[PDB]
RNA sequence: ACCAAAGCUAGCUCAACAUACUAAACAAAUACAAAAAUACACCAAAAUAAAAUAAAACAUUCACCUAACAUUAAAGUAUAGGAGAUAGAAAUUUUUAUCCUGACGCUAUAGAGAUAGUACCGUAAGGGAAAGAUGAAAGAAUAAAAUAAAAGUAAAAAAAAGCAAA
RNA sequence: ACGAGCUACCCAUGAGCAGUUUAAAAGAACCAACUCAUCUAUGUGGCAAAAUAGUGAGAAGACUUGUAGGUAGAGGUGAAAA
RNA sequence: CUCGCACACGCUUACAUCAGUAACUAAUAAUAUACUGAUAAUUAACAACCAAUAAACCAAAACAACACUAAAACGUUUAUUAAUUACAUUGUUAACCCAACACAGGAGUGCACCAAGGAAAGAUUAAAAGAAGUAAAAGGAACUCGGCAAACACAAACCCCGCCU
């Protein structure tokens, strides 16, 4: 079972090894859950094979045979992922109605930034947890000043990005006065 | 409105032309040359 | 002046510094000081039999793509619960109290794979 | 870069003079 | 002192473009207009400078009074320091006393 | 693979991720920005493969097929028309194969030609009654097709033969989906007959 | 290389020791009894998909231990690399 | 006093 | 006697004195991090 | 599986299962001599010993006797034109050893076709003949040989 | 003849408007020695700003000096002050919409520090750079085209005597 | 604000001290490792922003030394040399 | 001619193989452990990670017989509970670190004094002055602030000041 890492020996020395197009999402939405589950492994074995071939090409100082395959496969798997994800995220929207599969909260950290805090699994409840308890979600009063600075800095950047674009227009209008 | 001196070249030449026939670095460098030319006149 | 920029890794410190590269713990430290693995923490790969099945890593080129419709909670509602609900309202057997026959689940804590706290990796 | 025509033009005259000094026209 | 070797593209300014041709049109708006609007109203610009003028010290002082609380931190701080410097300079330094 | 280009960059007809390109403009090159007349993607009337006429240059009044367009610098390439000559094969003793090469053209120097009378024309985008968007000539008042063109792969779908690892049209288009409310996990585990009893103890999230 | 066995290099005092110091009147070996450590149980090896190894583990032990022992005895009698061995 | 001026290097990029 | 070798490297000392945790354990340290963030430093702390 | 959350395990929990594994694997040729028992992989950083064993056995049906891993450190030394450091990424290497006495050998993936190499030597002899044809005639002394007379 | 020289762009500056004001990106990991899934706790807090300086010293005093209320005046007036330097009101008054947003602002030693808070320098807080120029096309490098003008040299060592010239 | 990774003094915790002489491991003696830095010559943009060569003083102690921790500038620490 | 091998701390691929070196690193070449590119690599048995609560114990380390004074680091057992189930995770290269340098300097421990490591001289010539050494007739401090330095000497006495380490 170790040869599944290599292409059929018929293909070994050859420059171009042709191949089909990657799976579209659409084509996968038609398949059942079981068949996706299988196709995942079919794609996996091929991806392993291709990665092996890739590295082995680098080793021999030779160009890899038809490198494009590796792209296609990836996309396929990627596409497959995107599909299965949908069917879950749709489903939970039905059952629970939460948009995020991981529990989380909007919090304000020490630095006064507004952060999205992902939660973590613990065997004990939060008020009994040493490590967690010594984090601080809140800002002290001094932080306020810095927050202001942040805004201002941001505002400046935006301000002079805008002025740039405006200028680029004027220039072009005198360069190409076809109006 | 920033104004720079564009023609500085000619300003220099009006001094240096009198210094061409001097010996040494007096005939090149505007500093030394300016002094030597004034002494010449 | 040491090194500020390069990331902090187990290779860098003293003997006393061991920081994993992010693999997940399979167990705990036992009585003898020896390490104990918990068979339940080790991921069991579920692999289907691929032999008798026809699908391939690539697709024929003349085979068409299709108009792209992202699956929505609505479409999934209509392909599943809508025929059944319509069948049982048209027969007047519809019961707004218990929707469980249609596949709705009131709470997730009973079943093995729960959706919202998300019990399963993949 | 310095913004103006004047010095550029005035220099064009010098360029011409040197061009005539190095190759005299028949 | 090297001077550019190439003639710049000759810039043609048409004096008859819209903004130049219409220039200074409503400047007499008070006199001819049965005084209602004073020519000040025609001034486009910074809020603290419309229809008003003053030496740099007065200028800064006024900018701070008017828009001071809408200013960014660094700019407000710089404005204060500028004012202190100008104050000290104008009041305590000079030839003429 | 997506190669990210520096903010200021020149487009030299060489494919941006290629040896010709890395050799022309190495990692640190920042050159003068070439002013380019901005054109919305919906005002762009020139595609590849359509017969066009050249209004400028040493070859003018001629007509040719557009091979490549470079949208960043607003360019077309009409094969074997706008031309200058260059050697390709090289070694110390041998300069081989002088090849005619194409200089790109701005879209101001090239007018799109309507099929019927082979004259140059001013193309304008129109919406017809079928919900279709076509190019319509201003002068002649006709609609101009769009140039169906081969693709970068050199693979034509009509003539094709399935290899060992290709899936047939039949099995690919087949719909096996039965839209029911279980997840992939529940489905598969039910299908593989895998039997699980125990449930998870309460977990605290924060 | 022996490294791929795996084996590891280290450095510390090199001892030749028989189970007793040279000054001891009992210089010779009779038999050794080796109890196999826990990791090497037939059960554990059967779980690791090592069947044949069951035998190997025994062999190896003997081949090392005994060698060492005998070797040591031999060097207590003054034999070594350049004196080889008479009996 | 003991007066001493510590030498200052130039930037390495030069 | 001879000087300039004043820096004798230790990773434990480094990270105890100047590390992230140390900077977050006091208000002043947090103000350090904040200043560096403001200036846009690539490395906020050791 | 990697980059994904795992359910916290407490006593008497369900067996953890991964239905679609995230991992990926390169079979690589050893840089040093290795016993025939031994195969060598490059795996993702987060994959455990046990993981790889199960992976091999279940997906590929390989009889694995023993697995050892190490983490190879990629050099941070090479500098950008900006003098910023470039990092060749770290990676994990796995040595596996096969159970039933099965011997592996890393196959040659690039055998050369003799017809294509003979066509290469013939194209090189033809190119050398063309460069010998264009080469100037010693006795002409640099007079262009285009003109008849 | 070398070394060199020349570009006009990258972007900036100041205001106007404006909604309203912590950008972008988050799969995992991040406050263990940040980026290390997983165990019984602790957690948190506030006190007038000071001085350099002005008073030709310095001792009370010394506008502005990280507290929204603008504008025309009342007015530098009443007042307050080692009654010195200086500081300084109010009552009371005035204020007409919205569009016409740009530039007698900079052009690579300038304009932002910025190609970048990066390199590099500091144990740390912190400090903090320099640098670009071909053309329609270089998928036109036996490559084609317009400065050859700074000091420094070379082409070309010197020949009594002297602020080097007149 | 930041600094005790140098150095001053502490706290924890480790580590070294061979030969000779002596009833003795006695802030004894001779003399290495080790620690200091006496006198001279070199060196003085140096090998070195305090070194090299010789020569010296201590060398079971108020000794040397590793690792981790502490004390912070109106301060600390100090067998006081500000 | 002799600072060797290893570990800790630190450094972070500078290590290895093949190839290249016009120029870039080496204060110069040859060529390459240090420049350039490509490709590889350190595999756990060593090391890190690796239980709590009660209860009995006055009795030093010093070859420990027994003691000294300054009174001394280092654990057994009993009881109560401790998920029980192959293979967890992580360190493993180097000619290396701190001194702006490929710096005669600074750097803990264990074993060694060679079995391991290394090269004082790019090639000449054989001037002065300078540095470092060996030898020196007769004399022996006459030198000099002072026997400083040097010596085939390596001894004796007396003051001042501080008791002493
Ligand atoms: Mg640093
Ligand atoms: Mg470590
Ligand atoms: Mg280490
Ligand atoms: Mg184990
Ligand atoms: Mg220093
Ligand atoms: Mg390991
Ligand atoms: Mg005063
Ligand atoms: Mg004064
Ligand atoms: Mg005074
Ligand atoms: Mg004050
Ligand atoms: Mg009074
Ligand atoms: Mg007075
Ligand atoms: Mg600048
Ligand atoms: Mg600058
Ligand atoms: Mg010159
Ligand atoms: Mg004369
Ligand atoms: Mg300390
Ligand atoms: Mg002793
Ligand atoms: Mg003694
Ligand atoms: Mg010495
Ligand atoms: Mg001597
Ligand atoms: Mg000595
Ligand atoms: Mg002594
Ligand atoms: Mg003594
Ligand atoms: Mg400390
Ligand atoms: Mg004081
Ligand atoms: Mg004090
Ligand atoms: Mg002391
Ligand atoms: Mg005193
Ligand atoms: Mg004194
Ligand atoms: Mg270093
Ligand atoms: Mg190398
Ligand atoms: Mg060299
Ligand atoms: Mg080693
Ligand atoms: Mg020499
Ligand atoms: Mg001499
Ligand atoms: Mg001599
Ligand atoms: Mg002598
Ligand atoms: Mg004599
Ligand atoms: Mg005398
Ligand atoms: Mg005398
Ligand atoms: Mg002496
Ligand atoms: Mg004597
Ligand atoms: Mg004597
Ligand atoms: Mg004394």
């Amino acid at each position: 079972g170790l040869e599944e890492f290599f292409d059929d020996p018929k293909n070994w020395g050859e420059e171009k090894v042709k191949s089909g197009a990657s799976w579209t999402c659409q084509q996968l939405r038609n398949k059942s859950n079981e068949d996706l589950h299988k196709l995942w492994y079919v794609l996996l074995k091929e991806r392993n094979m291709l990665l092996t071939l890739e590295q082995e090409a680098k080793r021999q100082r030779l160009p890899m045979p038809s490198p494009e395959r590796l792209e296609k496969v990836v996309d396929s798997m990627d596409a497959l992922d995107k599909v299965v994800q949908e069917r879950e995220d749709a489903l939970r929207l039905l059952q629970t109605g939460q948009e995020k599969a991981r529990p989380g909260a909007w919090r304000r950290d020490i630095f006064g930034r507004i952060i999205w805090h992902k939660f973590k699994q613990w065997p004990i409840p939060w008020y009994l947890n040493k490590k967690y308890n010594r984090k601080r979600f809140f800002a002290m009063p001094y932080v306020e000043r810095f927050v202001r600075m942040r805004i201002e800095k941001q505002a400046r950047i935006k301000a002079r990005k805008r002025s740039l674009e405006r200028k680029k227009e004027k220039f072009l209008q005198e360069k190409f006065p076809h109006l | 409105l920033r104004s720079r001196v564009t023609d500085r070249y000619w300003r220099v030449q009006e001094v240096l032309k009198h210094a061409r026939h001097f010996r040494g670095r007096k005939n090149r460098c505007y500093r030394l040359a300016v002094r030597a030319v004034t002494r010449a006149f | 002046g040491a090194d500020r920029m390069s990331k902090w890794t187990s290779k860098r410190g003293p003997r006393t510094f061991c920081k994993g590269r992010g693999a997940k713990g399979t167990g705990f430290h036992g009585r003898d000081g020896k390490f104990v693995q918990i068979k339940e923490m080790i991921p069991e790969l579920v692999v289907p039999e691929l032999a008798g099945f026809k699908l391939k890593p690539y697709v024929n080129y003349r085979a068409p793509e299709g108009t792209d419709t992202p699956l929505t909670a609505k479409q999934l509602f209509l392909e599943t619960a809508a025929p059944a609900i319509e069948k049982d309202f048209k027969a007047g057997t519809f019961d707004p109290e218990h929707l469980e026959k249609y596949g709705f689940e009131p709470t997730q804590e009973g079943k093995l794979f729960q959706l919202y706290p998300k019990n399963f990796p993949r | 870069a310095k913004k103006g025509f004047r010095a550029a033009y005035r220099f064009q005259k010098e360029l011409e003079r040197w061009r005539l000094l190095r190759c005299p026209p028949p | 002192f090297h001077v550019r070797v190439t003639l710049p593209p000759r810039k043609v300014v048409d004096r008859w473009n819209e903004k130049r041709a219409m220039f200074g049109v409503y400047d007499n708006i008070g006199i001819l207009g049965n005084f209602e609007k004073h020519p000040k109203e025609l001034i486009k610009g910074p809020i603290w400078l419309r229809g008003w003028k003053g030496n740099e010290l007065q200028r800064c002082i006024r900018k701070k009074r008017m828009v001071g609380n809408r200013m960014f931190i660094d700019d407000l701080h710089n404005l204060n320091k500028r004012i202190s410097y100008l104050y000290k300079h104008f009041n305590r330094h000079g030839k003429y006393r | 693979s997506k190669v990210t280009l520096p903010p200021n960059y020149r487009y030299g007809m060489s494919r941006p991720g290629s040896l010709s390109d890395k050799r022309k403009n190495p990692p640190g090159t920042r050159r003068r920005r070439v002013p380019v007349e901005p054109i919305s993607d919906e005002d762009w009337h020139l595609f590849c493969g359509d017969k066009v006429e050249i209004l400028e240059g040493k070859d003018a009044g001629k007509q040719g097929k557009v091979v490549q367009v470079i949208r960043q610098r607003n360019w077309v390439v009409v094969e074997g028309l706008n031309t200058h000559y260059r050697y390709v094969g090289k070694t110390v003793d041998y300069r081989g194969t002088m090849i005619p090469s194409e200089a790109p053209l701005l879209h101001n120097q090239v007018k799109l030609v309507d099929p019927t009378d082979r004259k140059p024309t001013d193309v304008e985008w129109r919406f017809t009654e079928a919900g279709e968007r076509v190019r319509v000539s201003t002068r002649s008042g006709r609609i101009i097709p769009k140039p169906e063109f081969p693709r970068a792969d050199g693979i034509v779908p009509e003539t094709w033969i399935d290899g060992p690892k290709d899936t047939s049209v039949e099995d690919a288009l087949e719909k096996t989906y039965v839209p029911r409310l279980k997840t992939l996990e529940e489905e598969v585990m039910e299908a593989m007959g895998i039997q699980e009893t125990r449930r998870h103890k309460k977990v605290y999230w924060y | 290389k022996p490294d791929k066995l795996p084996l590891f290099k280290r450095q510390y005092e090199n001892t030749i020791f028989i189970g007793s110091k040279t000054a001891d009147p009992l210089c010779y070996g009779h038999t050794q009894f080796h109890l196999l450590p826990d990791k090497l149980k037939r059960e554990k090896l059967l779980k690791q998909n090592c069947a044949d190894q069951i035998e190997v583990v025994f062999r190896a032990n003997a081949i090392a231990s005994l060698f060492a022992w005998t070797g040591a005895q031999a060097m207590y009698q003054g034999f070594w690399s350049e004196a080889d061995v008479t009996r | 006093k003991k007066r001493f001026t510590p030498p200052t290097y130039q930037p390495k990029y030069k | 006697k001879a000087r300039g070798n004043e820096y004798q490297p230790s990773n434990i000392k480094r990270k105890h004195k100047h590390g992230w945790v140390r900077r977050l354990r006091t208000p002043t340290g947090v103000q350090v991090i904040l200043r560096r963030m403001h200036k846009g430093r690539k490395s906020l702390s050791h | 599986a990697r980059n994904v959350l795992y359910p916290l395990y407490q006593l008497g929990n369900p067996q953890l299962r991964v239905f679609r594994t995230n991992f990926f694997i390169q079979l690589v040729r050893p840089g040093t001599a290795q016993p025939e028992d031994t195969v060598q992989f490059r795996i993702p950083m987060e994959m455990t010993r046990v993981d790889l064993r199960n992976y091999l056995e279940r997906i590929y049906n390989v009889p694995v006797a023993a697995v050892r891993t190490r983490v190879q450190y990629g050099s941070n030394r090479r500098r950008d034109h900006r003098n910023i450091r470039i990092k060749k990424p770290d990676y994990k290497v796995a040595y596996v050893q096969l159970a039933l006495g099965q011997t592996f050998t890393f196959p040659d993936l690039f055998p050369e076709r003799k017809g294509a190499s003979v066509d290469v030597d013939v194209r090189d002899q033809v190119l050398e003949d063309q460069r010998q044809k264009h080469s100037p005639d010693p006795r002409r002394g640099g007079v262009p040989g285009w003109f008849g007379l």
